[PDB]
C-alpha cells in the first residue's frame, strides 16, 4: 500500500491500455537523458504513454506563471516526470510547486553498486517540508541596518508532511521515523513541528517515533551513515534542504545520482536534482541514472510495483556493474547510448 | 588596566564552569594536568537554574573562563539555552571551532584542517518567536549590519593572525535575500576593501554541506551565522573523529570563554569515566596561548597529540579501551619526561 | 430581534419566575452604585435575581486567573453586570475577557437631557474589536535600541465583530454602518478588516456599508456629532479604544455617564466605564446613571425590551431633569439615595 | 537675492490653494522663484528637486485604499528626505465661530516611523501582521526637536502621547525617551505623558490644558484632526515638515479636498499661513508678518470670507481681499 497522503488517482486512458504521464524533457542534457528513459520504459512494457509539455514560463502580472498547455496536461494526468531545466522573475521551481500544490520533497541517498566513494553502506531517506519554514517569502527591513527573515511554521503544513513520512516509512518497511529539529533554541517554531509529530505518532503504532537535533542528525550520519538505514527523517524546510544535499554528498560525493520526488495532494512531480550540464549536452555523455531512479520512484507512487522493482532491482542498478558500462561520471567508458541498451538487456 | 585578566603576583584567576554531562569529568582532566604541570592559574569554579547570573558575574571579574556545555530542554516550559545566555550577556559574539585531524585516529578522509567561525548572539539564535493564532508560529531571525561587520572582521583578523589564506561566507542568500544577503555582502564587501591579501568567497549552506562531507579539503575558514555554524560544525566534528577531538573558543571584545568546539553534553555517559577529554584539554591549551602562557600550551598539546597517536592507552571513542582517568595519566606521564 | 451573534440563552430559573444574573458589585463606589440598581430593578418587577460574585484574582501559575466561584456563576447564568474595580499580574479586565471569550466592546455616547455640555445632539454608537489588533501581547526587542510592537488582524476575529455590528445596527434601526480604518498606510492589516466588512456587506442588504479613514471619522465627528446619529461604526482595537473615549468626551465631557457592553459568544458582561472613585465612596455621592444604563443595555441583550425601555425612556433619563434630582457630578444636589427613589417614582 | 523654492501643488484643491499663494506672492513681489513639479513614481522628481533647493511648499497628494494602489508618497516624500518632524498649528482665528474659543495648541509628530513604517505581511491566508517599529535614535531626535521647538517659541509645556500601558515596549520606549530627555536637558520645560485615548477625550472636551503634544505617526493624525475641528476646519491649519537638511511646508490638517476640485470653493488660509511659516524660515518674514496680518484681518472682518468659515466668497475672491488689504499696509 502506497502512502494515503499523496495518493495517485490511476485511471489508464480507456482507449489505450496505458496511463498518461506528462514529461517535460527539460533543456541541456535533458533531451538525451529523457528519451533514454522513454526507450527503457518501452522495453519493459510500461502501461505509460508520454504527453511531453513545456514549462517555459509566461509572465502574467509580472509574476511568473506556467503555460496553460502544461498546466492542463499535468493537472489532468496526475503525475509528471521532469528533467533538468535552466535559469530563465519568481523561481521557476517555486512557481512550479505553488501552481501544483507540491509540499513534500522526498530524497533518498543510497550507495551505488560498483561506484566506490568514501562513505559506505549509506542508505538514507529524508522527507522535507517544501512549503513554509525558513523559506517563506517574508522578510523585512525594520530600520536602516536591521533585517528580519521570518520562519513560518504551521500545524496544517507540518501535519501533512509528517503524515506522508509515517506513511512512507510504512510503505517501504522502515520501523523508525526521526523528526529532526532544534526545539532547543527555536522553542515555538520547531517545538510545534515536533509536537505535531508526537501527536500523530499515536495513529501510526507500527512505526516508532524518535526526535533528534540537527546537531546529532548531522554528527551521527557523517560518523556512521548506516545507523539510519531504517530511517525516514522528517524536518522543516531548511534542515531538509541541507540534510538532503548532505546525504547525497555521503552517498555519491555529488548529486548526479540523486532522484527527488515532489509530492502534492493530488499531483506529484518526479525530477532529477542535477543541473542542465549545458557543456556535455548533445555529446551523449549524460547519465540517465539520476532521472531513471526518479522514474522508479514514480512507478511506485503510481502503483506499478512490479515494473519499478524490475527497472531498478535489475537493470541500471545492476548494469552499473562493469566499467565497460557506467558513464564518464563514474569512471565508466559507456555512452548515454550504450548505457541504455546495456540496461535494457538485463531489463 | 581593570580590563586585563584577573592576576595576582603571577597567578591568573580563571573561571571554571564544568556544566552538565561529561562536563564535570572532562574539566577535572584539565585540572589534574594543570596542577601536575604546576601552571600558575587558580580556578574560580561555579555551579548552578538562573544562576547563569553568577557565571556571567564571575567572568566579568576574571575576564577569562574555561567551560563545558550545559544541557538544554526541548519541552515548552524548559528554561532556554543558557549556553547562549552566557554568550549574549557577555557579548562573546565569536565562536571558533578547530577541526584538524589527529595522527592516531582512523578517519574516512584524512589530513583535514578547517576552521568554522560563527556569530553567537544573532541570526536564528536571536530567540524571538510568537504564535499569532493557534497553530501558526513565527520565529523571527534578526541580522544587523553592526553585529555582522564585527564578526566579519574578527574572521579576517583571525585568518590573518593564523596565516589562513581563504575565508568563505556560508549563507542562503538566494532565498533569504535580505537576511543572509546582508551577511554575504558585508563579509565579501569588507574582505575586499580591507584584508585584500585574503581570498574571500561565498557558498550556499546546503551546497557547502555537501562539499564538506565529500571534498572538505577545499575549505580553509568558514564564517557563518548561528545556525549554519552548528551544522557545518558537526560535519567537521564527524570528519575528524568526533566531538571529543575538537577544541573551541568564544571571543567578545572584553572577555573570552573557552569550551569544546563540538558542543555536545554527553549526558548518557555521565559518571562512567568513559569520556574523552581531548576536546576540553585542547581548547584548554587555546586558553593558555591566550593568557600568554603557551610554553605550557605548546607543551601539554604535544603531550596529548603524541599520546593519542601512540596507539593503545587512548580513550574508548577513538578506538581504545582506556578510561578518562587512564588517558589523563598518560598525558601527565608523557609530560613528566619532556 | 436581538443580534444573532452574541445571543443570550434565556431560561428563567424554573423554581422562580426569574432569570439569574451575576453581579460583581466591585469596589469603591461600586457597592452603593450597585444596590441602587438592585432597588430600581426590584421596583420595576424585573424577572431577575442577583447572584453576586467576587472576581478578586487568584494567581494559578504566576498568570492571574479568576476564581472558580465567579467562573461557575458567570458561565452558568450567561450574563453579568459589573461595576468598577481597583487595580490589584496580567490586566484584571484582560483576563476577564480571555476567560469568558468576550470579543466586542459596544460603546454608545448620547447627550443627556438636562445636562449641558459643549457638544449637542450627539448620539453615537461604536463597536470595537477587543481581541487582537494593536493590543495583542506581541512585541520584540529586535536589537539594542529597536522595538517592534505587532498588530494582529485576522479574518475570523474581524468577521465576528463586523457581524455583530451589522446585526446591532439592524437591531436598533440605524441604516448606515461605517468601517473606520486606515487602509491608506496599513494596506494589509486594515485592508483585511475593510474587505471582510465589504464581503459581509452583501448578506445584510438592509444596511448600507460605508468606509471611512479615522482621519475623517475624528474630523467629522468633532465638527458635527449628529452626522453619525444613524451610525454604528466598527473598527479594530486601537481606533476603537480612542474613538470611544473620544465619543464620550463629546457626549458628556467625561465618562462618568458612559455604559459599556462586552459581548462574548455565549457570555456577555455589562459594566460602567468610570473608575472606583475611592474618595467619594461611602458618602453616597456616586452616580448610578452610568451602571444603570449598562443595565438597560443588558436588559435589551436578554430580550426584556419592555423593562429596558421602561427603565431608560422613563426613569433615570427623565429623572435627570430637575436639578433637585441629578447628582453632584451634574450640578445637581441629590444623593445616590435620593436619585434612586426619585427615579423609581417615574419608574 | 532670489530663492528658488520647490512647489508641489498635488491632488485635489491642491492646485487652486497653491495658486492663491502664487498670486499673493507676486502681488507682494516676494523674491522667490517657484520650481514647480507634477507627477506615479516621479515622487522621485519631487525628492530630487527638494534636494537641490532644500525648501518646498506643497499640498497633499491622494492615496488609494485598494490593494494594488501605490502607497502614500506623501510619506514617501518625507521618508526619502528624512523630513522626520511634522508641526501642525492649531490656533483659533478671530472671525470664526468655534464651539470652544481662544485655543492655541501645537502637535508635533514623528513622520518616518511608528505605524507609518509600512511593514506588513500575511502569514497564512486571512491572518495579517503589521509591524510597528520604534527606535531610540529616531525617537531621541523628535524628542529634542519638540523641546527645541518649545524653547524657541516660548512654549511652557510638552506632553508625550502614547499607549505605553498596552504596548509596553513600543510606546513605552517613546514615553521614556521623551520624559527622560526633557528632565536632564530642557529642565525649564514641563514634561508630561498622556494616554492617547484619554488625550483624545480631554482634547475634545477641555483642550486649553494642552500646549505642545509630541506623538508617534498615528496618534498625531488623530490628535491632529481633533485640533483641526476645534478651530474651524482643515482650511485654517498651517503646517510644516522638518529634517536636518530640508524643510517642506504643507497644510497642517492633511486633507486633499478631492470632492471640490476645480470648483473654486476651497479655502486657502491653510496653504497661505503655512506659506508664511516658510517665509519666516528662509528669513524673509517682514513679508510673513505682513501677509499673515492680511489674511488674519480679512477673515476676522466678516463677509468676503470663503464658504467653509461661513462666508459666500470663492477662493478667488478671498485671495483678492488679502492682496487688497495688503496693498494698503
Ligand atoms: N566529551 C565527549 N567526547 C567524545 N565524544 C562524546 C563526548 N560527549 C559525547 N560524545 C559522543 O556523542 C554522543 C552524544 O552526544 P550529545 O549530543 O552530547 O549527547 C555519544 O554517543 C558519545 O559517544
Ligand atoms: N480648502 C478647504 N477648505 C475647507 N474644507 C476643506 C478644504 N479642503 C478639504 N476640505 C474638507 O475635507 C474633506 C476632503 O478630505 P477627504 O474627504 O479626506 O478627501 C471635505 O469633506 C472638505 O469638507
Amino acid at each position: 500500500k502506497q502512502p494515503s497522503i499523496g495518493r495517485y488517482t490511476g485511471k489508464p486512458n480507456p482507449s489505450t491500455g496505458k496511463y498518461t504521464v506528462s514529461f517535460i524533457e527539460g533543456d541541456g542534457i535533458g533531451p538525451e537523458i529523457s528519451k533514454s528513459v522513454k526507450k527503457i520504459f518501452s522495453a519493459a512494457n510500461v502501461p505509460i504513454e508520454w504527453e511531453s509539455c513545456d514549462v517555459s514560463p509566461i509572465f502574467v502580472n509580472g509574476l511568473t506563471t506556467i503555460p496553460d498547455p502544461a498546466v492542463q496536461s499535468i493537472t489532468k494526468n496526475l503525475v509528471a516526470l521532469k528533467g533538468p531545466l535552466a535559469t530563465p522573475h519568481r523561481s521557476l521551481n517555486l512557481t512550479l510547486r505553488k501552481t501544483f500544490g507540491l509540499f513534500a520533497n522526498v530524497r533518498p541517498a543510497k550507495s551505488i553498486e560498483g561506484f566506490k566513494t568514501t562513505y559506505e553502506n549509506v542508505d538514507l531517506v529524508l522527507i522535507r517540508e517544501n512549503t513554509e519554514g525558513e523559506y517563506s517569502g517574508i522578510e523585512h527591513i525594520v530600520c536602516p541596518g536591521v533585517v528580519q527573515s521570518i520562519k513560518l511554521i504551521t500545524r496544517d503544513a507540518s501535519e501533512r508532511v509528517i503524515r506522508y513520512a509515517f506513511e512512507y516509512a510504512r510503505a517501504i518497511g522502515r520501523p523508525r521515523v526521526i523528526v529532526v529539529h532544534k526545539s532547543t533554541i527555536q522553542r515555538l517554531a520547531d517545538g510545534l513541528f515536533v509536537n505535531v509529530a508526537k501527536e500523530l505518532s499515536k495513529e501510526y503504532p507500527d512505526l516508532t517515533l524518535e526526535t533528534e537535533l540537527i546537531d546529532n542528525s548531522v554528527l551521527k550520519v557523517v560518523t556512521n551513515p548506516s545507523a539510519y538505514t531504517d530511517a525516514v527523517s522528517v524536518c522543516p524546510n531548511l534542515y531538509g534542504d541541507i540534510l538532503s544535499d548532505l546525504n547525497s554528498g555521503l552517498s555519491a560525493g555529488s548529486l548526479g545520482l540523486t532522484p527527488s520526488a515532489n509530492i502534492g495532494h493530488k499531483i506529484s512531480i518526479f525530477e532529477a536534482v542535477h543541473g542542465s550540464a549545458p557543456d556535455i549536452a548533445g555529446q551523449d555523455k549524460a547519465n540517465p541514472t539520476a532521472l531513471l531512479l526518479s522514474s522508479v520512484m514514480m512507478l511506485n507512487h503510481m502503483g506499478l510495483t512490479n515494473h519499478a522493482d524490475q527497472i531498478q532491482n535489475a537493470v541500471l542498478s545492476t548494469i552499473a556493474s562493469g566499467p565497460e558500462n557506467r558513464t564518464g561520471d563514474l569512471a565508466g567508458t559507456a555512452t548515454t547510448s550504450s548505457f541504455t541498451e546495456a540496461v535494457i538487456k538485463r531489463l | 588596566e581593570r580590563t586585563l585578566p584577573k592576576k595576582y603576583g603571577g597567578r591568573f584567576t580563571v573561571t571554571l564552569i564544568p556544566g552538565d554531562g561529561v562536563g564535570k569529568e572532562i574539566t577535572d582532566s584539565v585540572r589534574t594536568i594543570f596542577e601536575a604541570e604546576n601552571i600558575p592559574i587558580d580556578w574560580e569554579t561555579i555551579n548552578i537554574k538562573e544562576g547563569v547570573y553568577e557565571a556571567v558575574e564571575s567572568l566579568k571579574r576574571n575576564k577569562i573562563g574555561l567551560k563545558g556545555l550545559w544541557h538544554t530542554p526541548a519541552d515548552q516550559t524548559g528554561h532556554g539555552s543558557l549556553n547562549v545566555a552566557l554568550r549574549k550577556q557577555l557579548d562573546i559574539y565569536a565562536n571558533v571551532a578547530l577541526f584538524k585531524s589527529l595522527k592516531g585516529v582512523k578517519t574516512r578522509i584524512p589530513d583535514i584542517d578547517l576552521i568554522v567561525i560563527r556569530e553567537n548572539t544573532e541570526g536564528e539564535f536571536s530567540g524571538l518567536e510568537h504564535e499569532s493564532v493557534p497553530g501558526v508560529v513565527e520565529s523571527l531571525k534578526v541580522m544587523t549590519r553592526p553585529k555582522t561587520e564585527r564578526i566579519a572582521r574578527f574572521a579576517f583578523d583571525f585568518a590573518k593572525k593564523y596565516n589562513r589564506k581563504s575565508v568563505t561566507a556560508v549563507h542562503k542568500a538566494n532565498i533569504m535575500k535580505l537576511g543572509d544577503g546582508l551577511f554575504r555582502n558585508i563579509i565579501t564587501e569588507i574582505g575586499q576593501k580591507e584584508y585584500p591579501d585574503i581570498d574571500v568567497s561565498s557558498i550556499i549552506v546546503d551546497n557547502a554541506s555537501m562539499q564538506a562531507v565529500a571534498k572538505p579539503h577545499q575549505f580553509d575558514v568558514l564564517v557563518t551565522p548561528s545556525m549554519y555554524g552548528t551544522i557545518l560544525g558537526n560535519i567537521g566534528a564527524a570528519l575528524i573523529g568526533g566531538p571529543g577531538l575538537v577544541a573551541g573558543a568564544n571571543f567578545g571584545r572584553d572577555y573570552a570563554v573557552f569550551e569544546p568546539g563540538s558542543r555536545h553534553v554527553g549526558l548518557d555517559i555521565k559518571g562512567q569515566n568513559v569520556a574523552n577529554p581531548t576536546a576540553m584539554i585542547l581548547s584548554s591549551t587555546l586558553m593558555l596561548n591566550h593568557l600568554g602562557l603557551n610554553e605550557y600550551a605548546t607543551r601539554i598539546s604535544k603531550a596529548v597529540h603524541e599520546t593519542i597517536a601512540e596507539g593503545k592507552h587512548t580513550t574508548r571513542d577513538i578506538g581504545g579501551s582506556s578510561s578518562t582517568t587512564d588517558f589523563t595519566n598518560e598525558i601527565i606521564n608523557k609530560l613528566s619526561t619532556m
